[PDB]
């Protein structure tokens, strides 16, 4: 045997949204991020959450570093700016799509920057707002980032759904397209 | 549940300013971002550590902390300002160099007690799917869904024929929710008289899953 692992403690400050975010990876998928407003961490997947604990305030401390080194950060460029890199989207069912079984629909948002985006799914063109979650930003190899949405669903013929992303790095939004397959 | 470490982040010094450097933005809403990722990497469980601090401006990657070197390295000038300042501070060398065992080590002991060990076993099934007049390959499709990790092998047989060509994959998939799938097809003309065998193989199984058609 032998054991090949890697955990990761991503975190990050930006401007001008001020958005800040601090969470753990194992293996690549999220082991758990904290939110940093209601102060407190969310585990991706609820059990893991009687197998450890992490305290949050940790976590803000932290972004308060982070915060501060990014005001030096532009001191030091000059307040120099870069481009912003759009994302790929694609959309595949979580599981094996059969027709009228529960299934769950993934967006994947990839390789992009800054972290931010407004998500949007659409059922036969009409957004929707239930049965939707999504994941947190998250860390890829180089100095992009990934993330997830999630849309529940049941498979019917009469439907189709559509992700549309948006992100600075883009002209027009992106709207990919998913209708049940056979 | 025992607490979790993590790295406590450090302070940049004001100052110096470099050269207007890499440029960017043409329009684009201008964006400043501050980003830091610290990496344990297990070459074994904690037998092998080595633990990588990566700092990032932006789009790039400008300072760095590998424990097998023990100081901070600047990857782009832009950061070698805070190399000079932390590896100056005898006091904060040790702090990190000794994270590999107070954080890296102390966290996967606890993690190795429900991630390490986590086991979802695959679901297999397979079926053609493209329009009847057969006017391309008659794609036979091997669906491995819904497990973890992602260490897995998915293998074509063509009437006992491991089929090595023509096998056309997306890859292993990750779900973001903890767990995998995959789509192993096989482009071939279907016939009575042959019978393609998908194989399985995975840490939670214990027998190769074998389907056939
Ligand atoms: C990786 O480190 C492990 C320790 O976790 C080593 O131990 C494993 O293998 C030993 C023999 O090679 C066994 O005696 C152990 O039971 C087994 N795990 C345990 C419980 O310690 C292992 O040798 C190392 N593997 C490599 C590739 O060096
Ligand atoms: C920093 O950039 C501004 C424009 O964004 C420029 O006017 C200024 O001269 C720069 N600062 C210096 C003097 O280095
Ligand atoms: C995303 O939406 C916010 C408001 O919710 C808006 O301020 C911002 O401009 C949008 N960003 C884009 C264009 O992607």
């Amino acid at each position: 045997i032998k054991e090949e692992h890697t955990i990761i403690q991503a975190e990050f400050y930006l401007l001008p949204d001020k958005r800040g975010e601090f969470m753990f990876d194992f293996d690549g998928d999220e082991i758990f991020h904290v939110d940093i407003e209601k102060s407190e961490t969310i585990w991706r997947l609820e059990e893991f959450a009687k197998f450890a604990s992490f305290e949050a305030q940790g976590a803000l401390a932290n972004i308060a570093v982070d915060k501060a080194n990014l005001d030096v950060m532009k001191e030091r460029s000059n307040n120099t700016p870069d481009a912003n890199v759009a994302p790929e989207v694609t959309v595949l069912s979580r599981s094996p799509v059969n027709l009228g079984e529960p299934n769950i629909l993934i967006c994947f948002i990839d390789k992009f920057s800054p972290p931010v985006v407004n998500v949007t799914w659409l059922r036969n063109g009409r957004p929707v707002t239930e049965g939707v979650s999504e994941t947190v930003f998250l860390p890829r190899d180089d100095h992009l980032f990934r993330k997830f949405h999630y849309l529940t669903f049941l498979p019917s013929t009469d439907d189709f759904y559509d992700c549309e992303v948006d992100h600075w790095g883009l002209e027009e939004p992106l709207r990919k397209h998913w209708e049940f397959e056979e | 549940a025992d607490l979790i470490a993590y790295l406590k982040q450090a302070t940049k010094g004001g100052g110096g300013s470099l050269v207007p450097r890499g440029s960017g933005g043409g329009g684009s809403r201008p964006w400043f971002l501050e980003y830091c990722k610290s990496e344990c990497h297990f070459y074994n469980g904690t037998q092998r550590v080595r633990l990588l601090v990566r700092y990032f401006y932006n789009l790039e990657e400008n300072l760095r902390f590998d424990s097998d070197v023990g100081e901070f390295r600047a990857v782009t000038e832009l950061g070698r300002p805070d190399a000079e300042n932390w590896n100056s501070q005898p006091e904060f060398l040790e702090q990190k160099r000794a994270e590999v065992d107070t954080v890296c080590r102390h966290n996967y002991e606890i993690f190795d007690n429900f991630l390490v060990p986590r086991r979802v076993e695959p679901t297999v099934t397979v079926y053609p799917t493209k329009t009847q007049p057969l006017e391309h390959h008659n794609l036979l499709v091997c669906s491995v869904s819904d497990f973890y990790p992602g260490n897995i092998e998915v293998r074509w047989f063509r009437n006992g024929k491991e089929e090595k060509t023509g096998i056309v994959s997306t890859g292993l998939v990750r779900n973001g929710d903890w767990t995998f799938q995959t789509l192993v097809m096989l482009e071939t003309v279907p016939q009575s008289g042959e019978v393609y065998t998908c194989q399985v193989e995975h840490p939670s199984l214990t027998d190769p899953v074998t389907v056939e058609w």
